[PDB]
């Protein structure tokens, strides 16, 4: 178990798992919808 | 088919040079969150 | 202190710079693996 | 024959970015010496 000292590089997933995502993190995990392919952007912040 | 193939190569570098550049100004991207669109769904709902 | 903190951030991004165009050179970094001295440990252990 | 030509010239150019910000980071090229290898072959004889 280790704590990310600055942002990670963004990745892709869906958004049954992207919101998953947002539910442990929130403050420092980002989820966004990608308007074209319907899917989420996944990026860690600094603290997770 | 086309010769272009160095040339998608020499867009990767400036992206790289802006993105670089980006975070030294601290213009922030991917900045978009649940705030405006949802509640006008919601107010467009009712 | 020092009034340098400022230039310490100045060296950071040619390393980026450098580190970058240094890729794209095809030029490798960390390359040392157990080849040479061990051989050599071994042969001065005999 | 190839139309690389002006992708060799290419090459040539961070290449000096490489070098001359090489230089600012000090890091050092070109430096290799007489240190561990004739050692080695001075024990290598023995």
């Amino acid at each position: 178990s280790v704590f990310l000292d600055k942002d990670f590089t963004f990745v892709v997933s869906s958004e049954a798992d992207a919101r998953a995502f947002v539910q442990f993190d929130p403050e420092h995990t980002v989820a966004r919808p990608l308007p074209d392919s319907s899917d989420w952007e996944v990026t860690r912040k600094a603290g997770t | 088919s086309a010769a272009l193939g160095e040339f998608a190569e020499k867009v990767t570098g400036p992206d790289g040079v802006l993105a670089s550049a980006a975070r030294l100004v601290l213009n922030q991207l991917g900045l978009s969150d649940v705030v405006t669109t949802p509640e006008a769904a919601t107010d467009a709902e009712l």
